[PDB]
């Protein structure tokens, strides 16, 4: 059995899912007569590749024993059955490894940060999450993003920190995602800073969320600014959102603005929003 | 021969082909969601269509003449006619 | 013994292969709330705050 | 090429050379 | 015969046809039942992939 595995190994099957299921077909066979040592050494020796090795996965070129150290259902068996069957330090390499090799996937960084989550080290958790998200660069990295910013919330590291993090995703945040992580930069920043500052990046984020959103932005900056301060610092708001909004956004936030003046009892701003919309 | 006369004007200082064109888009508003919507259902339609002809091929290929037919029902009834033309003139010379 | 000697957690055992995230994401498996779901709570409690004030005011 | 430039010059055909939805709702 | 008749090329250009179809339906009930496709195809991306998109 070994050595017919062995000559099967040496087989140049046609494709490289046939010489993956081969290896597997090897693990399997030592792991039903349970040899989780030979298994693993099995696919040691399966997954063996230089350091630096780069070679195409589909290319119909080279042979499939050179072009199976990258394929991917080799390593996602390799490393469950070492995390299964060994220890964290054991698939903390396997992982790296993976990560080396550059077959790594969001789904793979958020694995092994669970890993480490899981054996209770957040801190190399985190630096699971910053090394994905430097290496998926921003439409991926949210959700990488997502799942960081909650976990390093919910770990409640220092707020200086936890203001890095935030202005390092807003650095380049398409405006899709800008709404929800202005949303909680300006919500940490209330539960856990200053509400000036919470003030100041709910300004930023009704300058940088999407058109799509704007009105929606700047009536949430409105609505929390009035809960925290006063009406009359709900006007200048008001003044920039009328001056920078589109025609139909800046007709209703006229007369929302109208309505609070009226409120207030100025009858003469009232009546200038009043004339400014009409004009418009 | 509004159509001649698109850039002239009416009474209340309005151009005809204005009046066309508002025309035009109002017929067009009305249509375009529900023209929208056939075009949608129209290609959901048409590429599962697609998606089963291919499907169906896929089963002809999973499980897979008259002149052979004819030539075999043939070959059948004159090796029959052999057989009883043999036992007829007594051709037994098995072993 | 395969299904109990593997972690499963990137294997899928039933196709042979990896585990998709287009299938089963990862927040599936979470046992709290993402950034999304999270501050649209903030959004959702925002609006019923601001229609619950407009109203007392009227 | 002078050469075949010249056999062209001498045997050029001028024959040879001479022949060379929507609506108005959605306009 | 009728493999005589469906030599495999022509198989192999149908599984392709009935795979960039699948792909059209799949996206179009993701986008219909609200989800992102792209998000959720973000969830599989590779870092080679990834870089080569970039
Ligand atoms: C982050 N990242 C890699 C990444 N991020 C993306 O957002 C993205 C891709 N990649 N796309 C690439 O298009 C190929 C076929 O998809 P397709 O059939 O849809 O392409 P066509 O149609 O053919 C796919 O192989 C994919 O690589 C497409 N796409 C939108």
């Amino acid at each position: 059995a070994r050595i017919i595995m062995e000559k099967a190994v040496k087989v140049p099957f046609k494709s490289v899912n046939e010489l993956a299921d081969m290896w597997i077909e090897w693990a399997e066979m030592e792991l039903r007569n349970k040899n989780f040592d030979e298994a693993v050494r099995i696919m040691a020796k399966a997954t063996q590749a230089p350091k630096r090795s780069t070679v195409d996965y589909f290319d119909e070129s080279l042979s499939p024993q050179q072009r199976v150290h990258k394929s991917w259902k080799l390593w996602s068996f390799y490393v469950d059955l070492v995390e299964s069957t060994s220890s964290l330090e054991e698939t903390r390499k396997i992982y790296e490894r993976i990560f080396e090799l550059r077959i790594a996937t969001p789904q793979t960084v958020v694995n092994y940060a669970n890993l480490l989550e899981e054996h209770h080290y957040y801190e190399e958790s985190f630096k699971i999450y910053e090394r994905g998200l430097d290496l998926f660069s921003y439409p991926v990295a949210f959700e990488l993003w997502n799942l960081y910013l909650t976990k390093a919330v919910d770990r409640k590291i220092s707020i200086e920190r936890l203001r890095d993090l935030f202005e390092q995703a807003i650095t380049d945040c398409p405006p899709k995602f800008a709404k929800v992580l202005y949303l909680m930069y300006g919500n940490l920043e209330e539960e856990r800073g200053l509400a000036r500052h919470a003030m100041r990046i709910y300004e930023r984020a009704t300058r940088a969320v999407a058109d799509e959103d704007r009105a929606d932005m700047f009536n949430f900056y409105i609505t929390k600014s009035a809960s925290n301060f006063g009406l009359a610092s709900t006007r200048p708001i008001y003044e920039r959102a009328i001056a920078t909004l589109p025609d139909n956004e800046a007709r209703d936030m006229c007369l929302k603005f109208a309505d609070m003046e009226k409120r207030l009892g100025e009858i003469d701003r009232a009546r200038a929003i009043y004339g400014h919309a009409s004009q418009f | 021969p509004e159509e001649e006369q698109g850039s002239s004007r009416n009474l209340d200082g309005r151009r005809l082909r204005t009046v066309t064109e508002a025309k035009a888009l109002a017929e067009y508003l009305a249509i375009k969601p529900e023209m929208e919507k056939r075009e949608k259902e129209a290609r959901r339609k048409r590429w599962q269509e697609i998606i089963e002809m291919t499907e169906r091929k896929q089963e002809e290929i999973r499980n897979g003449d008259g002149k052979w037919v004819e030539e075999k029902e043939v070959m059948g009834e004159r090796t029959r006619e052999a057989v009883m033309e043999a036992m007829k003139a007594g051709a037994w010379k098995d072993n | 013994p395969v299904l109990q000697h593997l972690s499963l957690r990137n294997y899928d055992p039933v196709t042979r292969g990896p585990k998709l995230g287009f299938e089963a994401p990862p927040t599936e498996n979470l046992n709290t709330l993402t950034l999304e779901e999270k501050a649209a709570a903030l959004e959702a409690e925002a609006r019923r705050k601001a229609q619950e004030e407009q109203e007392a005011a009227a | 090429e002078i050469a075949r430039n010249e056999w062209q010059r001498a045997h050029f055909d001028p024959k040879k050379q001479q022949v060379g939805g929507p609506s108005a709702s959605l306009q | 015969s009728q493999r005589l008749a469906t030599d495999p090329s022509q198989l192999t250009a149908l599984s392709r046809k009935h795979a960039i179809a699948a792909h059209k339906l799949l996206k179009a009930e993701i986008e219909d039942a609200g989800g992102d496709f792209e998000r959720k195809r973000a969830w599989d991306w590779t870092v080679e992939e990834a870089e080569r998109w970039d």
